[PDB]
RNA sequence: CUCGA
């Protein structure tokens, strides 16, 4: 009776988003303790990238319209919140969009640099209807954690930003939903051992080999205040 | 007795807070009490929170 | 005597005398400048009076004697 | 005397007149908060004792 | 002191108030003096009623 | 006068 320690044994990709990670082996109690202390951290705080500020030329606020587009500009701001990017080198980038001609404006038409990579290129942003009409915007992407609304950012700034720089609400977390299952492990003599199958579902801006390592680094950091300091 | 009149049109956007009256279609009223985190809501065995 | 005032009212006798006695005592520390007897432990001048009452250190006869002796001391 | 809508306002610094334009009326699309001045209007006051 | 815009009440005193949380409103009055502040602690506190 | 408890 000493212990047995788990290990990251298997990772498979159902789709570009859906993944299923197993851990093996566990004892009796720890199969249902780690499986609930890894859902409560992977949903709350995981670092991702999100769109923060959109600046379309010719337009002052978000409650007007532009010529030759189907949606209002507020619908374009609602479309640009669901954009799954991945910034590797820097910590804040600015992307440009330019389009002219009849047809939709997909997310693949953004002139990206070498580091950022729009992972879902079939996204839909706008709809152009006239030949002479065009669109042009600059899009700021930051790195964050959790959910930061627009009122907090407009309250926690002091420099005068120019009229036209619209603000978007930022939801940073990549993980959409996550479940876990505990099945009887396949060990030949220690029969009552358990395994833990964490079933992750996200968008394409995270790696399931890295998310569990971040979510266990956080848990081994927060328990460091319990192991020595009383 | 009036020289000139200026009219200014604001545009307030309002989220939900603790206090905003919500109600169904069958006459069940209510006041929102707490905005939980996502991981505290009861979830079924497929992962979807309520 | 922060949560409930059951300990204090069983010494003075009724609530309407407890209120007047504690309001008289709580003004000698507000602007008179007299020092409290119980340790303060970060409280306003009302709860210090309601705690001085409940430990037998402040009454109506004591609050009359303690100011009449000081009026005689002001006479000297 | 008549009242006037001027960008000049007494007893108020630059921190509130940043969004007022040349003529004294706020720009279209300027994000305002509680207490900020939208139209700068001053009124003449008859002289009082001190 | 809580953030938000709604007076949070204890769930046990609602039998006395006859207050259902379906859009009710309650008024907030402050006592100013030092006698009235002692008539709200020894006479009208909710742990005495 | 219409609405809310
Ligand atoms: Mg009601």
């Amino acid at each position: 009776t000493e212990f047995l320690k788990p290990r990251l044994v298997d990772i498979e990709q159902v789709s570009s988003t859906h993944a299923k990670v197993t851990l093996e082996p566990l004892e009796r109690g720890f199969g249902h303790t780690l499986g609930n202390a890894l859902r409560r951290i992977l949903l709350s705080s995981m670092p991702g990238c999100a769109v923060t500020e959109v600046e379309i030329d010719g337009v002052l606020h978000e409650y007007s319209t532009k010529e030759g587009v189907q949606e209002d500009i507020l619908e374009i701001l609602l479309n640009l919140k669901g954009l799954a990017v991945r910034v590797q080198g820097k910590d804040e980038v600015i992307l440009t969009l330019n389009k002219s001609g009849i047809g939709p404006v997909t997310a693949a038409d953004i002139t990206h640099d070498g580091d950022v990579e729009i992972v879902k290129p079939q996204h839909v942003i706008c709809h152009l209807t006239d030949e002479n009409a065009s669109i042009s915007m600059r899009i700021k992407v930051q790195r964050g954690r959790g959910y930061v609304p627009a009122s907090t950012r407009i309250h926690s700034e002091e420099d005068e930003r120019p009229i036209g720089r619209l603000l978007v609400d930022a939801c940073y977390s990549p993980v959409e939903r996550i479940a876990y299952n505990v099945e009887a492990a396949r060990v030949e003599q220690r029969t009552d051992l358990d395994k833990l199958v964490i079933e992750m579902e996200t968008n394409g801006t995270i790696d399931p080999e890295e998310a569990i390592r971040r979510a266990a680094t956080i848990l081994a950091e927060q328990l460091e205040a319990f192991v020595d300091l009383r | 007795g009036v020289l000139k009149i200026v009219k200014v049109y604001l545009a307030v956007k309002r989220r939900i807070q603790p206090g905003d009256k919500m109600a169904g279609r069958h006459g069940n009223k209510g006041v929102i009490s707490k905005i939980n985190p996502i991981e505290d809501m009861p979830y079924d065995e497929n992962g979807t929170p309520v | 005597a922060r949560v409930t005032v059951q300990d204090a009212v069983e010494k003075i006798g009724n609530r309407f005398d407890l209120v007047l006695v504690a309001a008289r005592r709580a003004r000698q520390m507000q602007v008179g400048g007299k020092d409290p007897l119980v340790p303060e432990e970060n409280d306003k001048t009302t709860v210090i009076a309601l705690r001085e009452i409940e430990e037998g250190l402040i009454n109506n006869q004591i609050l009359d004697v303690r100011e009449r002796q000081e009026q005689q001391e002001q006479e000297a | 005397g008549p009242e006037e809508i001027t960008a000049d306002i007494p007893n108020v610094g630059e921190a509130a007149l940043s969004k007022l334009d040349e003529s004294g009326i706020v720009y279209i699309g300027a994000e305002v908060t509680g207490g900020d001045i939208l139209v700068g209007k001053v009124t003449p006051k008859g002289e009082t004792q001190l | 002191l809580i953030e938000g815009k709604a007076i949070q009440l204890h769930p046990l005193v609602c039998a006395a108030y006859n207050a259902d949380f379906d859009g009710d409103q309650m008024a907030v009055h402050v006592p100013l003096t030092l006698e009235a502040q002692l008539e709200a602690r020894a006479l009208m506190m909710s742990t005495n009623n």
